[PDB]
């Protein structure tokens, strides 16, 4: 949505933000007025994980944009844990144009996540952070980026400026394994 | 599909010398992805009549009540625009998925049921709005509704 | 100085013209004067209280105060909710104990408990005993409950507020306890003095601990009913009548023996009672000489009252239907199916 | 400029109304609280404790009495055009309708056949059957052809939000039809809120139970109802509350059987 | 001030008396603005994103 | 009458006074420049009366300002809500501890956290410990909660707040929890002194997690209270007694130890506990014959103690019946068979905290 | 005192929605273009003719205070400015009303006689 | 005129009175709970330039969450007790007020008297009263109290990395908590208060137990080894019942039959399990 200039909404069924949707509230679907004003637009939903109300509101969005709405470049996105839980409405062919799948990151992807969050921190030069990533077996995205922040932690415990390979490897035991 | 929702429109002189109502009702029933929401779609572009589409998911509200008064807004609605055809997409998503934010249970869902029950057949007299429904779950619906 | 006197007077009337501006005191300070709040959500000092002694007033008092000034012009009556002044009977309904028929127990249980404390209170003071605080009237629908609190209220002087559960139940947080403790509050004001609370269950419905949801408003209402009827200030001078259903709904603490300390039970009537229902509801009625109540009190086993009144009401029909002038025993008996309300079968097969 | 605006303020108390003095308090809505007096053309007896009045902006003295608040949702809840549907549209339904009709119109229309003999006509029917047996639309006739008011009311339409609504908009609605000589509510699909009463250990159905409770006071409770004969239909009776179910609530039970 | 420039859900100033539209206030902030800004998803870009 | 012209003439003289608006100082701009809040209104940048001392217009500090140019009047102390002086002033009964029987154990605890730590604080600092603030009566209905409640209301010399928790709920925003603040305000500044709130489930029930708006506004109310009974400013001299026969359904942070360190159980009467109770009620009433009290006790097995005294009640009810001036035993024999009866009716009762 | 008595029968507004109001020029039949449709159209046409000429006839000798752009003219002032929006409660007689403003005070009012009474439904 | 940014504050920060008594050291066995909120409020506070030079961004608000009684309000007295900065100590019951607009107006009143004086700490204590995840749009109570958390959200969010305030947000019920609060930049460190561990058990108890007159014959051990899941509130009562047992009987040493029939009394845990299930 950053790079295609497409506005993100989020919908998270907050009754906090249902002031913004409308008055109404009575459908999801009233979120579609402010979403063709800003058209192109991205209507995204996460699913934390009775029946899921994401999943739900997938429904009725998707339902709208097969061939009842108007305006176009309108997508819709979902974010989910699991594909075998979704309902076998989401599931039919047809529904959902596309599934993409976000395994953990392996020993090579950790090693760019590491990367691009150590990015910023004072880091001593000469870090291996192939060992660190080594270090971190079946650990996702934010668990790599908390090591980071973790690791900068310990260099402010020892009041230092540069973070030390000894703080990132600090980092990954509490992270991984006491946490 | 044609002689409830587009024959009647088109060419009410059919029903009319032959002293019949046209089919009050139509419900769409099959397996998902049969092309039971792609028929209304075509009957919603070779329409003169205001087409309303609501899934049945949508009359699952948030609060006590609010349920019925959205199936009784959207006829009133559909008696505004005369004629119109109400699509009820999906009419058995309303019992067959139960969500926490519906503080009422199946109860509350009833009594939504019973509200759809009076706009369909009910004491208030019924204008040119026919109603069209769609649902992969036909056991599941009461047999009162689609009577 | 009596001329002085006089005009004096007629300056204290001009400022004393209508309208007043009602507000409630709130404090009385030394450094003599008062703290009123307004009508209209105001918080005034009053250097001077007004015309009005400061010792006649009291923190919460009522009082009307100069639209402009502020200052207290007069005090005004307590101030009860108007939907509990208009649940104070002033028809007082024309019924009799001898109207109902077989629950002859049921009246003196309910008599000796309500109208004898009030009228003889010798009795209990020479006995040494407390009268009996709230009678509680539980059983089948139609067996006479709320018939009996007519025949009270008809049968006693003491004022009376007729009640039903569900009006106690509001929107807005503590209105029904509001009502609840104005209702006794404007009892207590015209003792001695009865209230009737019919369907009790609507507010009586037990407490239940749940981590979702709950109708923890009712049960405010229903807790300040059981402050009411036995708390922290013990209310010896107004009588409670209570009516309910399902007595297994309420909550135990409601049917307590000290809030409600009679629970008479009232059964079906039997063969004898229904005879004697179906004589009272047919006084006002031209009914041949030849009805047999017995036999129709034997053809109307498992009926209420109120099904046994509805043989007399349904037989008039038949009476009407056929164009008679006077009810014979077969329109009785034609009119007991209709009331038994048996579903049109064909068994003709049988037997 | 003759007819001056007039606020809206319920009457709360009459402070010496014996006296040649009386003075009134008033609850002007979310204005404020004011003791007045009456005003010169408008007589002492005219207005009681707890009605609505309208006073003037000025001296907020009272100059007419008015009628009682009621829900807009209620008003429109009687009927103003009559339906297209008369007895003969119906078939199949001959005993049932003239049983339906002697109660709930041939008293309204001729009610000198019953004082004379002291007959005191049943006040309520209840229409029960399978869906598609003619209980909606044998009201629908009995709509078509009476003179008195006639209110339609879907017991899906007495399930409100908050709590207490439903018995408020039942005692509004017997309010409003008090207001009338004779009257007739209609009550399609009773067992939306004329379920019998349980306890589930939750709340269940708590708040809709006491609507039912409400309705069964107004229909035979200390006071009288008045003369509103009321008319019930439900395709599942079997799931109504007893007390409701009862004469002096229901007195009739017209069943809509399978015609022969 | 001219018809055609009042657009609805804008900001305008209303005389004290006539409450007559005099002025076009600066807009307000777009809902969908406020919307997001309770969310506060985090902005990101491709170069943020390993494997 | 010289008096009677007087007490005209003061009528005169107070009639040309004007009422002086009551507001709250927030801040002292300048030496003669204001900051001040009307109680339920706007803020003003408002001045003083040059004969105000202008150092006891502390920030917080109630003041009267004048209605037309709103200039500082005088400074009033803090101002005690009317429904908290309605809890302070309500009668207890004259209740003593000799009419409450079967709990002289339950007594003492009760007696031991609102009696001894504030007649004698130096006995409990010398041991090492902070007297208990809080204590829960809890058990059956009619078990005594309220009667001990009234009683020590009315044996101890104590400032006492009397008030259940539904007559402290209202529908204004913020109303319901602004009454928790003054009360505690009042025993704050009324030290020593005891709150009272019977059938504390009304406002202290479990906080929902998907109730309604009226649900929640209640629960602020009750964290509100939870703030006061245990929150950053620690209550000195402020003792809570809570009483409710639905313990189950309190919020479990009502219930933990720092606000009710004590679960003072108000359970049924024993077989001694009832005997107890008998003589209490039966006491007073005119009787000729031996009465075995004994007998009645092995029969009121489950009683509570209005149940008792029910019995008193309906065994005098048998002799008005049969128009006697005394009462027998077999009057007693029948009321406590009949008062058995209707106890059939009760559901279930036994709820403990959890 | 009497309570006022309502002329309309009924408390809801009129069931007609978006008519051609007073352009409901009458179905002349057939559409062909003949005789007799020339004619029927002919007899539309003539009527106007004498419906312009005695409307004219009326303004032209009508007091300058009572004129087509002068009533409506006037019709601002009655209203005037700004134009409170608020909710219908009750209909108490055909030109009075108990209205409540957006405060949630009702106010006892009169409906004036330019106000259109057939769209007046509680609510 | 435009007033000076401190005036116009309905609520006042803790002057040198109404500082709690509570030090550190009253605080037993929450060492990790300490660190953490060592770590995000008062280190930052003092060590700003040190973060930036590391590259950490600081957290803006910590919430501290946790079963009722495990040291999240006592934390805040410590912290208020032992900080050079200014404390401002609220609770979210406090900003629902009848007047509407005045909710809000204290909101940035408590924020604006917290920018002007930094360093500075805002501590709400029960924030649930102002932070649940439901509203209703019909009622006063939900709209207002949406306008409160609305502007909460803005306050937190209008606060740049330059500006030196802590928010600290105290709750026992964060399942019920607003998901928009706990975002980056308004609530990023969620520190979690759980019940004591048996090494926090008696840690806990040694340090109550510090305070009060013990005799050599009680062993504080036979209390921690029990199995029962109880709060430092907990073992507070039992402390504190077993001085006033010794007070009972006229002692001023707590004596080992005083621990025992105080941990009795306060625990009474009915067995709610049944020997069958293992
Ligand atoms: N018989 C058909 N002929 C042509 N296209 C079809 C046919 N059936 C399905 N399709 C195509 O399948 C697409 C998706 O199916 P559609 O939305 O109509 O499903 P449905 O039958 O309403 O089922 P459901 O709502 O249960 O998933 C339609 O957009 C249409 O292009
Ligand atoms: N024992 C009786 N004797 C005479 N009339 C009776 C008797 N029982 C019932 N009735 C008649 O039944 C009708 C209704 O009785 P009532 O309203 O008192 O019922 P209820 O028991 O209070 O009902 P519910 O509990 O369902 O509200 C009245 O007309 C009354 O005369
Ligand atoms: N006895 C009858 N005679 C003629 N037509 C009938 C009869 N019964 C039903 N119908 C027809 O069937 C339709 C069914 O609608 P109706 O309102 O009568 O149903 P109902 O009994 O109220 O059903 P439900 O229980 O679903 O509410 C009527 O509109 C009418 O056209
Ligand atoms: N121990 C007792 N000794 C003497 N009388 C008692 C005792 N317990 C209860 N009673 C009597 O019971 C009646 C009601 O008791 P009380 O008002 O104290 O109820 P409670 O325990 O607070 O019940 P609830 O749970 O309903 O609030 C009073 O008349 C009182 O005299
Ligand atoms: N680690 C500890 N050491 C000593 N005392 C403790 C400890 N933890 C809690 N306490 C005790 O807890 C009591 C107060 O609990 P506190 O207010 O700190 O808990 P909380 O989690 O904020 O409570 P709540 O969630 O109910 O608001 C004090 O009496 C204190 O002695
Ligand atoms: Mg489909
Ligand atoms: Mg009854
Ligand atoms: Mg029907
Ligand atoms: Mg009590
Ligand atoms: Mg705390």
């Amino acid at each position: 949505a950053h790079h295609t200039d497409c506005t993100f909404i989020r919908v998270s069924g907050s009754e906090l933000v249902q002031k913004f949707i409308g008055e109404g509230a009575r459908m999801v679907r009233e979120l579609f007025v402010m979403a063709r004003e800003h058209a192109p637009s991205i209507i995204f939903m996460d699913e934390i994980d009775g029946d899921s109300e994401v999943q739900r509101t997938m429904l009725e969005l998707l339902n709208q944009l097969d061939g009842f709405e108007a305006t176009k470049n309108i997508k819709v996105i979902m974010a989910t844990n699991r594909i075998d839980i979704l309902d076998s409405a989401l599931l039919r062919p047809g529904r959902i144009d596309r599934k993409i799948e976000f395994p953990p990151p392996n020993e090579e992807a950790r090693l760019d996540i590491l990367k691009i969050h150590s990015r910023k921190m004072n880091l001593t030069r000469g870090i291996n952070l192939r060992k660190i990533a080594e270090l971190m077996p079946g650990a996702s995205g934010a668990e790599v980026k908390g090591v980071c922040t973790e690791a900068g932690m310990y260099a402010l415990r020892e009041r230092r400026v540069h973070v030390t390979q000894e703080d990132f490897e600090m980092a990954v035991a509490k992270v991984m394994q006491k946490d | 599909i044609k002689e409830s929702v587009e024959l009647p429109l088109t060419h009410p002189e059919y029903y009319e010398e032959m002293g019949i109502k046209p089919p009050k009702g139509v419900i769409l029933y099959g397996p998902p992805g049969t092309g039971k929401t792609l028929l209304a779609k075509a009957v919603a572009n070779q329409t003169s009549a205001t087409f309303l589409r609501v899934v049945g998911s949508e009359l699952i509200q948030k609060y006590l009540g609010d349920g019925p008064k959205l199936v009784r807004e959207l006829f009133r609605v559909a008696e505004e625009h005369a004629p119109s055809i109400v699509f009820i997409d999906e009419i058995d998503a309303i019992g067959t998925k139960r969500y926490d934010s519906n503080s009422g249970g199946e109860r509350e869902i009833q009594r939504t049921m019973l509200e759809l029950l009076n706009q369909l057949d009910g004491f208030d007299s019924r204008g040119d709005v026919k109603v069209i429904m769609a649902t992969n779950r036909i056991e599941t619906l009461d047999p009162a509704l689609i009577r | 100085m009596k001329d002085k006197i006089k005009e004096n007077s007629e300056k204290i009337k001009v400022n004393k013209t209508l309208p007043y501006l009602v507000s409630n005191v709130i404090e009385l300070l030394d450094v003599k004067c008062a703290v009123i709040k307004t009508s209209t959500r105001q918080t005034y000092f009053l250097p001077v209280i007004g015309l009005v002694d400061a010792e006649k007033l009291k923190p919460g008092d009522l009082v009307g105060v100069n639209k402009d000034s502020y200052l207290i012009l007069e005090t005004l009556p307590t101030e009860y909710d108007s939907r509990v002044k208009a649940m104070e009977v002033d028809e007082r309904p024309t019924e009799q104990y001898s109207d109902i028929g077989g629950l002859d127990k049921q009246i003196q249980e309910l008599v000796e408990a309500i109208v004898l404390p009030m009228n003889h209170k010798e009795k209990f003071e020479n006995l040494g005993i407390q009268p009996p605080k709230g009678v509680l009237m539980y059983g089948p629908p139609g067996t006479g409950k709320t018939l009996l609190a007519r025949a009270c209220a008809a049968q006693t002087k003491a004022t009376f507020l007729k009640l039903a559960g569900p009006q106690l139940v509001q929107m807005f947080i503590g209105d029904g306890a509001k009502l609840v403790r104005d209702a006794f509050a404007l009892a207590k004001e015209k003792a001695p003095s009865i209230i009737f609370i019919d369907e009790l269950d609507a507010i009586g419905t037990k407490r239940f601990d749940s981590e979702k949801a709950g109708d923890r408003e009712v049960q405010r209402t229903m807790l300040e009913l059981l402050n009411q009827l036995d708390g922290f200030q013990p209310n010896t001078q107004v009588k409670v009548i209570a009516a309910t259903n399902r007595v297994d709904i309420l909550d135990p603490a409601l049917l307590r023996s000290g809030r409600l300390d009679r629970k008479i039970e009232f059964p079906m009537p039997n063969e004898e009672a229904r005879a004697r229902i179906m004589q009272i509801h047919s006084r006002k009625m031209n009914v041949s000489p030849d009805v047999n109540y017995e036999e129709l009190a034997r053809c109307t086993d498992d009926f209420n009252g109120a099904q046994c009144k509805a043989v007399c009401v349904e037989a008039g029909m038949i009476a009407l239907r056929r164009g008679a002038t006077e009810l014979t025993h077969e329109d009785y008996m034609e009119g007991i199916l209709e009331v038994q309300a048996k579903k049109k079968a064909n068994l003709q097969y049988y037997a | 400029q003759s007819e001056q605006p007039l606020q809206v303020a319920r009457c709360t108390k009459i402070i010496n109304a014996d006296s040649e003095d009386p003075k009134y308090i008033i609850n002007v809505k979310q204005f404020a609280k004011f003791v007045v007096d009456l005003s010169d053309q408008v007589a002492p007896t005219d207005i009681e404790e707890g009605m609505r009045v309208g006073v003037d902006r000025n001296k907020y003295q009272i100059h007419i009495p008015l009628p009682p608040k009621i829900d807009p949702t209620v008003t429109m809840m009687q009927v103003e055009e009559k339906p297209d549907v008369t007895y003969s549209d119906v078939g199949g339904c001959k005993e049932q309708i003239e049983k339906l009709r002697e109660v709930v119109e041939t008293p309204l229309l001729h009610p000198e056949r019953f004082v004379n003999l002291g007959i005191e006509p049943p006040k309520g029917v209840l229409l029960f059957g399978p869906p598609g047996t003619g209980k909606t639309l044998c009201a629908r006739a009995v709509a078509n052809r009476t003179d008195a008011c006639f209110i339609r009311v879907i017991g899906s339409e007495l399930v409100q939000k908050y709590v207490g609504e439903g018995a408020r908009m039942v005692r509004e609605l017997f309010e409003m039809a008090r207001t009338k000589k004779a009257c007739l509510i209609f009550f399609d699909e009773i067992d939306a809120i004329g379920g019998a009463r349980f306890d589930d250990g939750a709340g269940g159905d708590n708040e809709v139970q006491r609507t039912m409770l409400e309705l069964i006071n107004q229909l035979d409770g200390f006071d009288p109802r008045g003369n509103i004969k009321v008319l019930m239909a439900t395709n599942r009776p079997d799931t109504l509350d007893p007390a409701l179910m009862r004469p002096g609530r229901l007195d009739r039970k017209i069943e809509f059987s399978l015609p022969d | 001030i001219d018809i055609n420039d009042v657009t609805p859900n804008c900001r305008v100033a209303l005389r004290n008396d006539s409450y007559t539209l005099h002025k076009i206030l600066p807009n307000k902030v777009d809902p969908l603005v406020s919307l997001m800004m309770v969310e506060k998803v985090p902005d990101s870009t491709y170069e943020m994103i390993g494997g | 009458l010289t008096k009677q012209y007087e007490k005209s003439e003061n009528d005169l003289k107070a009639l040309q006074s004007v009422g002086q608006i009551v507001g709250e100082v927030l801040k002292q701009l300048t030496e003669e420049k204001f900051i001040v809040k009307a109680t339920n209104g706007p803020r003003y940048v408002v001045g003083c009366r040059r004969q105000l001392d202008k150092s006891k217009l502390k920030p917080g500090t109630r003041v009267a300002l004048d209605m037309t140019t709103l200039t500082i009047m005088r400074y009033l102390p803090r101002e005690v809500d009317p429904l908290v002086y309605n809890m302070s002033h309500e009668d207890p009964g004259n209740v003593s501890y000799s009419e409450i029987g079967g709990l002289s154990e339950q007594i003492r605890e009760l007696r031991e956290v609102i009696e001894l730590p504030l007649t004698n604080p130096e006995l409990f600092q010398r041991v090492g410990i902070i007297p208990p603030k809080g204590c829960l009566l809890y058990g059956p209905p009619g078990t005594g909660k309220t009667l001990l409640a009234r009683a020590v209301a009315s044996q101890l010399d104590c400032n006492f707040l009397k008030v259940v928790s539904s007559s402290i709920v209202d529908k204004y925003i913020g109303e319901s929890a602004r009454l928790i603040r003054e009360m505690f305000n009042y025993a704050r500044d009324h030290q020593p002194c005891i709150i009272f709130m019977d059938e504390i489930d009304a406002i202290g029930g479990r906080r929902f997690s998907e109730g309604t708006s009226a649900d929640r506004e209640i629960q602020r109310t009750l964290m509100e209270l939870l703030n006061q009974m245990d929150g950053f400013d620690t209550l000195h001299r402020v003792k809570m007694i809570m009483a409710t026969n639905r313990p189950d359904t309190l919020d479990p942070a009502l219930l933990r130890p720092g606000r009710l360190d004590r679960k003072i159980h108000i359970d049924l009467p024993n077989e001694q506990a009832r005997l107890d109770i008998l003589k209490i009620h039966a006491g007073p009433i005119t009787k000729h014959g031996e009465i075995d009290y004994e007998a009645i006790v092995k029969l009121s097995d489950g009683f509570n103690g209005a149940d008792l005294r029910n019995v008193c009640t309906e065994a005098g009810m048998f002799a008005i019946r049969a128009d006697h001036d005394f009462v027998v035993q077999e009057d007693f024999m029948k009321a406590v068979r009949k008062v058995a009866d209707s106890k059939k009716l009760e559901s279930k009762l036994d709820y403990k905290p959890v | 005192y009497e309570p006022p008595v309502p002329t309309r029968v009924g408390k809801k507004k009129k069931k007609t929605k978006g008519p051609d109001a007073a352009s409901k020029l009458p179905l002349v039949t057939p559409h062909t273009q003949c005789r007799l449709k020339l004619l029927k159209l002919e007899r539309i046409k003539d009527y106007l003719l004498m419906e312009e000429e005695f409307i004219r006839n009326q303004e032209q000798m009508k007091p300058l205070e009572e004129k087509q752009e002068e009533e409506r003219s006037k019709v601002d002032d009655l209203r005037g400015t700004p134009m409170s929006v608020g909710t219908l409660e009750e209909i108490i007689d055909d030109n009075h009303a108990i209205v409540s403003t957006s405060v949630g005070s009702e106010h006892y009012v009169s409906i004036l006689s330019f106000v259109d009474k057939d769209l007046l439904e509680p609510g | 005129d435009v007033l000076p940014p401190e005036a116009d504050s309905s609520i006042m920060m803790l002057t040198s009175d109404q500082k709690p008594d509570v030090m550190y050291a009253d605080i037993g066995g929450m060492d990790i709970q300490k660190q953490e909120v060592r770590e995000a409020v008062e280190l930052p506070l003092t060590h700003f330039e040190l973060y930036k030079q590391i590259g950490i961004d600081p957290p803006r608000g910590v919430l501290m969450y946790g079963p009722p009684g495990c040291g999240k309000t006592m934390l805040a007295k410590a912290v208020a007790h032992h900080t050079t900065a200014a404390f401002i100590r609220v609770v979210g019951s406090e900003f629902v007020q009848k007047y509407l607009g005045e909710g809000p107006r204290m909101v940035r009143d408590v924020f604006r008297l917290a920018k002007e004086n930094a360093p500075a700490i805002i501590f709400i204590d029960e924030i649930d009263a102002i932070a649940t995840k439901r509203f209703d749009a019909q009622t006063g109570a939900d709209r207002e109290v949406q306008r409160i958390l609305l502007e909460l959200l803005n306050q937190m969010d209008g606060f740049d990395q330059n500006v030196n305030v802590k928010v600290i947000m105290a709750t026992n019920r964060a399942d019920t908590l607003d998901p928009a609060l706990l975002r980056p930049g308004r609530l990023d460190r969620k520190i979690e208060f759980p019940l004591p561990d048996r090494r926090q058990k008696r840690l806990i108890f040694s340090t109550i137990t510090s305070k009060m007159n013990l005799s050599e014959e009680v062993d504080l051990e036979d209390y921690v080894a029990r199995p029962d899941k109880i709060s430092g509130a907990d073992i507070n009562s039992i402390c504190q019942e077993s001085g006033m047992l010794a007070v009972r009987e006229n002692r001023y040493i707590v004596l080992a039959k005083d621990f025992e029939k105080a941990y009795k009394t306060v625990i009474k845990k009915d067995e709610q399990e049944h020997e069958f299930y293992k």
